[PDB]
């Protein structure tokens, strides 16, 4: 499922 | 995305909803915004006052 | 004449309440038209008009 | 939008004040007033010829939730026993909440009766009724 | 007037919300009953001038994505007319009066009068703060100025006051025709964090209590009445749920129009005419 | 469609006017009237022989929401204190809203009592009752 | 199917007529009647020995919506002022709507009181009460 | 959170005590009080000049569910028959439940009437009313 | 104040639940009406210091799995404002007063006074336990200390008391503005064993009865009213059903704010000014 | 579980007995009692100085569904006519249903009034009221 609701940085 | 820009958001920077990798288009009522007049840092958008 | 209250005995008072209180004092004890109240900071100056005697 | 040309007072718009303290948790105030208007009649017609004022009377009744402190008994305005004989008359002011401006004054209030009701599913209620010497407004 | 409770609430809530959030000890007082960690986390995140997160307010059905971390959604509800006047006459006036206003002003000397200047023509003066004039003071109002006799008042030559007054539109007669309506608006604090929803609820209740004293809803929008819903997931099938607790704000207010009367009568005249039969 | 052959007055159809000003936010008016009709009886039958009119009486009662301005007290029609002794009689007109045509006139009104109720979930209510000398209509 | 062997009168079945005109929009009529029946008692038993009729009394009360025309005041049956002294007695007939046949007659009606209520969410109501000399039915 | 600056008494907050025992299952207590305030009038004005207190009166009324034991009759406070003549006056205390601190004392209570109602879908109810000599509070 | 009934209930229930469960004869008294085997099994499993199972309490919508053997789920419900004051004045104060507190303390001699020391500045003293002072005793309060004359009281030089008092925030005037709200919270004892659900219901009712006497809901949260739902499967499609019986706890409480008044007046002054007309 | 330390009487817990027969289908019993407590006043204070008992009074009122047999009229306890003069006083007992133990006795009952209501959608109701000489309980 796509991460729309809570959005976090890319790991790098 | 769309944001209303106000004195607080000028001083503090707009916290963007999305994790922007890059901008493809940016504009305002006065027209296109040139790259000397905006910056992204830490997923905050800073604008010329 | 003097009547005075001091010492935090009251809350939320106003110039209108002062003027009525004076008339309650006077009514139980001169015309309400003839007295003025100015409130400023912690002071309420109450000013009474009086009629000295002119000679004809 | 806020207009003055029409406005009515409401429970939230009006403070009740006694001796310069607001009365907390007052639930109602009822002011009643009577002049004894008596009609004049005479031989020669069934119609009233005139009306005359003969006896002014009025009362102010206040209902309040019984607080744990600053009751009418604790404030001293009410009386439970013989100490009613030692209470001077008091003036009750009804005051505009916004302007702090006196709407109506009841002068020379004197207690007629005092009630407390203790009940199991409710907040305790004080109620008090005063006779008063006169009422007035100033503007 | 005609009124729009939703736009009133938006206009009133936004500045008040900002001014509470920029003031740490207010939040520290409002949240005194919450768990210590909830309180400190909210105060760290959203509160003070350095706050990196922000709250937002707006109407429902926008076309864009909102700040679902913390957002007050305003949502216009039902209403019904409740009380009517005889002839629908809500009031009558001899001079068309506008909105009520409060303005700061200072006295100045002019030609041995004191005067206060006001930004607009004074249709009616309700109160000069902290002053009650005597007849000797010769209080007069003229245009957009209040004027006040100097002679005995020289100490007050720079006195600072607040004037409560109301505008005039024009010199005309009419009837204010209309009725009273009781109307509901819903407000919900959306957050994907449940503890944020609970804190936004507390802050909103504080704001509404503070609002009850404002001139806007003292003169109009009277008898504010509050109801509260359950806390529940508003949306349930994202990568996370979004929670909120609705509150319903109910107001009683007047809807009315200025029916101006052009008819005026300025002289009766009498005549006798003779009947010779 | 609008028909005259049947029509009833309604709260919206009728203005209340005093001294040529309409009374805003009036909630009700109640007019009551009595003639003292007394039956005549005599030895010889249980039946009433006749009825006679002996004493006219009537009152007009008005309920109103207490406005912030132009109350009955501010208009001067009501009286709170001894100044009741200085109020002349007033005439109260009930007037057709459409035609501006007088439906009924109450002449020589004089106040019996005056009430105000201050309550926490409601608009404040004035109520006043007048005795009047006569009533009439003109057409 | 329509049966006579059982039938009751209803609001739709009955006309009210005064001076040969039907009264439009009449809402109720209430007829009341009393004979003064007094019991006779004596030394020697607690039982009543007899009952005697001593004083006949009765009233007819009518409620009506106040029409814009042909009110009781406009018809002249009611009186607002001193002109009550110039109204002759009138007979009120209650009449079967189908057969046009008189159900009951109230004879010699004379007005006791007259009311009008003006209210903001309602149609205006007339109410009137008459004393009458006798009642009768004919068949 | 628990604040003293505002608090009201409630049915759960208040004990009722008689002779140092709490009264179980008491449903209500109603205290009423009157001073006989009489207004003074004279030739020369319609206004009241003064008010005077002339006669103190008060009652305490208690409703209670009739327990199977320790009724007012079993406790002896009520009386069913002539033994009312042998009951001394008793003092009724209303006491704060938290602090065990006396809120109000009714002194010298004496029974006016006593009721029991037996009914088929309800718990049986006692009710009793006392006249008392005075009331007081101490702080 | 602003209040949070859910967090109050969580904070109050958790310690009380622990202290009952660590005390076998209390459970043995609470469950006296249940079947013998139900009682003994519950007491063996959950009760006493050696209990290998445990009960748990928390709010609804956690992101982790709970102890579905026995868990009290707390669930904030509806409410509505019920009673308002004139002017919304809930009270007024001359000195900003905090929460009510009860603290144990002991007397000590100091300079031929007895004194009790309290952890915080005393805004108001409500009761010194088991003492009523006479005027001769010269009772005085100062800062965070209560002081009491030694001369006649030497026998009490180490007397142990409980002080009931309330904090002060600061020396300021104001109005407590607010209203009363009636508010609901639901609590359900979840268990996959029906007899455990029934015992958790009994224990919760006992706890709430005991709670009615606490200072917290004597001063606030008044008029506790209880309603009970059916026992039903909360979840029905695991390897086993999970059962619970809801209870609704309803409270009446005050929502209010300290509106401080900065205005103070400390002298009237009088002047006569002469009108020569 | 069954506890004595708290228990209240209820409609199911209590038998009503007259002459050693239970009264079937009794719907309510209401016992009322009054002592005439009169306060003593004197010149020198407004306070009551004392209370005195002066006149005992009491009544028992019973409502019952009118059975087809063993009515109060058929049982003879009620009276329809002059035979009231031949009914001796009767004692009414209210008795605990479990223990068969007398809760309260009303002694010397004598009928004040007797009613029957016949109505079309209801069971017929008897109601009776007695004055009684005294009441007592024994334990």
């Amino acid at each position: 499922k796509r991460e729309d609701v809570i959005v976090l940085q890319d790991p790098y | 995305m769309i944001y209303f820009v106000n004195k607080d958001r000028i001083k503090k920077g707009i916290p963007l909803y999305y994790d922007v990798k890059e901008i493809t288009y940016i504009a305002t009522q006065d027209g296109t915004v040139y790259e000397e007049d905006y910056e992204i840092k830490n997923n905050r958008l800073y604008l010329n006052e | 004449l003097e009547d005075q209250f001091i010492g935090t005995r009251t809350i939320n008072t106003s110039a209108s309440i002062i003027k009525d209180f004076i008339q309650s004092y006077l009514g139980r004890k001169f015309p309400a038209e003839d007295v003025q109240v100015i409130v400023e900071g912690n002071e309420a100056r109450i000013s009474m008009t009086v009629y000295p005697i002119r000679s004809f | 939008a806020s207009e003055a040309k029409q406005t009515v007072h409401t429970g939230n718009t009006v403070l009740l004040m006694i001796k310069g303290k607001p009365v907390g948790r007052a639930q109602s105030a009822s002011g009643q007033r009577e002049y004894g208007t008596t009609g004049v009649y005479e031989i020669g017609s069934i119609m009233p010829q005139e009306h005359v004022y003969l006896r002014y009377e009025g009362t102010i009744t206040v209902e309040r939730l019984r607080m744990k402190k600053e009751n009418f008994a604790d404030l001293g305005y009410a009386s439970l026993g013989e100490e009613i004989l030692k209470k001077d008359i008091i003036d009750i002011l009804v005051v505009d909440n916004l302007t702090k401006q006196v709407i109506i004054s009841y002068h020379g209030c004197s207690a007629n009766n005092y009630n407390e009701t203790w009940q199991t599913n409710e907040i305790v209620t004080e109620e008090i009724e005063f006779s008063y010497l006169t009422a007035s407004d100033k503007a | 007037a005609i009124t729009s409770v939703d736009s009133y609430l938006l206009s009133e809530i936004k500045p008040r919300l900002n001014t509470v959030l920029e003031n740490c000890y207010i939040i520290d007082e409002v949240l005194k009953d919450f768990d210590y960690q909830t309180r400190e986390s909210f105060k760290e995140a959203f509160c003070g001038k350095n706050a990196q997160h922000e709250v937002t307010v707006g109407f429902n059905f926008p076309k864009f994505k909102n700040n679902y971390e913390a957002h007050y959604l305003i949502q216009l509800g039902q209403g019904q007319e409740t009380k009517n006047s005889l002839g629908s006459i809500q009031s009558s006036y001899f001079e068309a009066t506008g909105d009520t206003l409060v303005e700061s002003s200072t006295a100045i000397r002019e030609d041995d009068k004191l005067v206060f200047t006001v930004s607009k023509p004074i249709g009616e003066l309700i109160k000069v703060e902290d002053i009650e004039f005597a007849k000797y003071d010769n209080l007069q109002v003229e245009g957009n100025k209040v004027s006040f006799k100097y002679q005995t008042n020289e100490d007050y030559e720079n006195y600072n006051a607040n004037i409560i007054f109301t505008e005039k539109k024009n010199d005309s007669k009419g009837l204010v025709k209309g009725f009273t309506v009781e109307e509901q608006v819903t407000v919900v604090g959306l957050s994907f964090n449940v503890d944020v929803a609970r804190c936004l609820d507390a802050v909103l209740k504080m704001i509404l209590i503070s609002m009850r004293d404002s001139i806007e809803e003292q003169q109009t929008f009277q008898l504010q009445n509050l109801s509260f819903g359950d806390i529940a997931p508003i949306i349930e099938d994202g990568d996370s749920m979004i929670f909120g607790r609705p509150t319903i704000i109910k107001y009683t207010s007047s809807l009315d129009l200025d029916y101006t009367i052009t008819q005026d009568i300025n002289k009766l005249t009498f005549k006798e005419r003779k009947d010779w039969k």
